């Protein structure tokens, strides 16, 4: 019982990372983020993908 | 007469020339301009802005 306190404890921990990792209000971890384009070329097309998963 | 007629057609020329020069200005001072909304189009595209800053 003790160990699964401890690791019910560790789990809110998880769900409080997940849901608190912010680049200046910007969640990413939370799962809002799914997939961004970034421009990192000059002139319109020349950009990637970046995806990230809750 | 011949001359005089070159002295108007002169002068209405360096009124064309004082003409177009005005003209170029404003036109530079406008691709200046959209030189800077290109940047700043460029800029939003980035995945990183939220929608605050955008």
């Amino acid at each position: 019982q003790a160990l699964n306190e401890e690791s019910v404890a560790l789990q809110d921990e998880l769900n409080r990372i997940a849901e608190t990792t912010s680049f200046g209000g910007r969640k990413l971890l939370n799962g809002s983020f799914g997939e961004a384009s970034f421009q990192i070329g000059s002139s319109s097309g020349e950009a990637i993908i970046m995806g990230l998963t809750s | 007469a011949q001359s005089r007629g070159l002295d108007v057609a002169m002068r209405n020329a360096n009124d064309g020339i004082s003409i177009a020069q005005t003209a170029e200005g404003a036109m530079n001072e406008s691709t200046s301009i959209l030189q800077r909304m290109r940047d700043l189009a460029l800029q939003s595209a980035n995945g990183t802005n939220s929608a605050s800053e955008r």
